[PDB]
């Protein structure tokens, strides 16, 4: 509906991608924090990660809470077809 | 479309892509294209009525064939060019059914997502649970499992 | 008519028919035939 | 901003307009019709204006054919047999998939016009480019 | 302002170039292939619109209304024929996607009404 | 930003809104007929 106020120094477009990426990044961060918060200290995943032997703090949040956005060449998956990633979707949709 | 489905003169294979945003329509008969079968849907309901599966399940008696299904015109071959300009209904049991509308204009329905996998990787159980590079390594190891 | 619960067996029997008809090396055979 | 073409068995970049004239359309209106279909496209006529403002000096199909023979792998010594070299180029190599004959000249012209129209649309930005990885464009 | 097309020398079916007339200070589109002259209707002979502010409604065709892939909605009816159902989509035209502009076409056939909200 | 504008390259390409040419043999009278014609004459 065109109420977006384009950020100075960049196009309305890039502003829109930046806002969407910010939203999703915040969601993933909060999700991972909440997930890793509660593990009872008995989980062997937690044992290994805490010991640092194999893995990393981000490793659990994929398996337990959510995968998180995926990227190709450092951006959103492109419109390989006509403006739509996969035919299962409708033309000109920007849903995550 | 109808005459292709009936394969009277337009063979089932040949594809036609109608570009709407631009005034043009193309017909592709030349060899070398890649295509896969898909369910047709005319209204919100699919064209694979319960009757057809009845005859199909009683195989080796009716001599009923997938080619006979093609003749019945419920399923059709789709190439990438045509796929470019046609909406797809993922699961007829869940998508085409009236609900909070997404587009309500679906034109084809998938036989089953498991059909996207390949010959080697289809043997992996629960691929939807594994990180993809592991899936690729497993698919490239499965060519060596002695048996 | 079609039933969402029976859709599983329906689709799988369709696939079974399709493979039992064609095989796994169809395009290879058919290209050489042509 | 002009448009040129690269053709097989040709060592130079012949302009589009002289190629059309060698085909046989020496008039302006015929070429303009073959290039633009919506004749009220000033946007596109202003883009094509430079190229058509280049080969206008040549107006004879025979002269265009002699030029085609010039700068050729086996260019004719004079217009003699250079016109023949140009003619065989225009017949066998110029888009044979649409046909190779006397009567196919007009169809060749029309399809050349179509492809250059697509090029102009691409430059204008109305139509999107193509991605070679699109297996829709791979056989 | 507006663009200007080619004045055409009719009899030989060619085009005309503007040349000035010293005697009377008027512009005359004359043929180079032959001698044929037409008065210059307007003083604007060449123009260059650079802002690229073009009414994309004219470029938009109504025939896209029937396509199934495009989205459909009822929020905004067709003005002249009042039809509720409209299809809204994007430019798909380069150097114009910088701004997200929604273009509506009525779904009612035979009206082919197009507009931007 | 003043120093910015001082340094960053600027070209007429990116500053012109649009352009055109008009055959106006009489400087006093112009097709645009804007106020500036009187100032010029
Ligand atoms: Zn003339
Ligand atoms: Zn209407």
């Amino acid at each position: 509906n065109n109420e977006l106020e384009p950020t100075p120094g960049n196009t309305l477009r890039q502003t829109f991608e930046n806002q969407v990426n910010r939203i999703l990044n915040d969601a993933r961060d909060k999700t991972g924090s909440s997930a890793q918060k509660s593990l009872s200290e008995y989980n062997n995943f937690k044992s290994m990660v805490v010991s640092g032997a194999k893995g990393s703090k981000i490793n659990i949040s994929q398996v337990i809470a959510v995968v998180g956005q995926q990227n190709v060449e450092g951006k959103r998956i492109p419109f390989g077809f006509k403006h739509r990633t996969l035919p299962h979707f409708i033309k000109d949709d920007y849903g995550p | 479309r109808k005459l292709r489905r009936q394969m009277d003169i337009i063979v089932s294979e040949v594809s036609m892509i109608r570009d709407i945003r631009e005034r043009e329509i193309r017909i592709y008969t030349d060899a070398g294209r890649i295509c896969r079968p898909l369910l047709i849907v005319e209204k919100q309901k699919l064209l694979l009525k319960k009757r057809h599966i009845d005859q199909l399940k009683e195989r080796e008696y009716n001599n009923y064939s997938w080619q006979d299904l093609v003749a019945s015109g419920v399923v059709e071959y789709i190439d990438t060019l045509e796929e470019e300009t046609v909406m797809l209904a993922m699961t007829p049991d869940d998508l085409q059914e009236k609900e909070v509308a997404y587009c309500s204009t679906y034109t084809h329905c998938e036989i089953h997502p498991s059909m996207i996998l390949g010959v080697c990787a289809s043997i992996i159980p629960f691929p939807d649970h594994n990180q993809s590079p592991r899936n690729t390594y497993q698919s490239a190891m499965g060519k060596q499992a002695m048996g | 008519e079609i039933t969402p619960d029976l859709w599983q067996e329906a689709c799988w029997i369709v696939i079974s028919s399709y493979f039992d008809e064609k095989g796994l090396v169809r395009q290879q055979l058919d290209s050489f035939d042509e | 901003q002009r448009i040129v073409a690269t053709l097989p068995y040709i060592k130079q970049e012949v302009p589009i307009i002289i190629v059309f004239r060698a085909l046989g359309f020496v008039s302006d209106r015929d070429i303009l019709e073959h290039i633009i279909y919506d004749f009220e496209d000033p946007e596109m006529m202003e883009m094509v204006k430079p190229s058509l403002d280049e080969a206008f000096v040549i107006q004879e199909q025979n002269v265009a054919l002699n030029f085609i023979g010039s700068r050729g792998a086996k260019p004719g010594v004079t217009k003699e047999k250079r016109i023949k070299y140009a003619k065989e180029v225009l017949q066998k190599e110029m888009l044979p998939h649409v046909g190779v004959s006397d009567f196919c000249e007009t169809k060749k012209a029309y399809f050349l016009g179509y492809m250059v129209h697509r090029l102009l649309l691409a430059a204008l930005g109305r139509r999107e480019l193509d991605d070679r990885d699109h297996y829709g464009n791979k056989r | 302002p507006g663009f200007v097309g080619i004045r055409f020398c009719q009899e030989c079916n060619n085009m005309l170039y503007p040349k000035e007339d010293k005697e009377n200070r008027i512009l005359l589109y004359a043929c180079r292939n032959c001698d044929y002259q037409q008065e210059a209707d307007n003083s604007c002979i060449y123009v260059n619109k650079i802002t690229h502010e073009v009414d994309e409604l004219t470029q938009i065709i109504a025939d896209v209304s029937q396509d199934p892939t495009l989205p459909r909605t009822e929020d905004h009816p067709c003005q002249k024929c009042g039809h509720k159902e409209a299809v809204f989509f994007q430019s798909h035209s380069a150097r114009a996607e910088d701004a997200m502009r929604l273009y509506y076409v009525c779904t009612a056939p035979h009206c082919g009404h197009r507009w931007t909200e | 930003k003043d120093i910015l504008c001082r340094l960053e390259h600027t070209t007429l390409r990116k500053v012109t809104a649009n352009t055109a040419i008009y055959y106006d043999p009489n400087p006093q009278s112009t097709v645009v007929a804007e106020d500036q014609e009187w100032v010029n004459v």
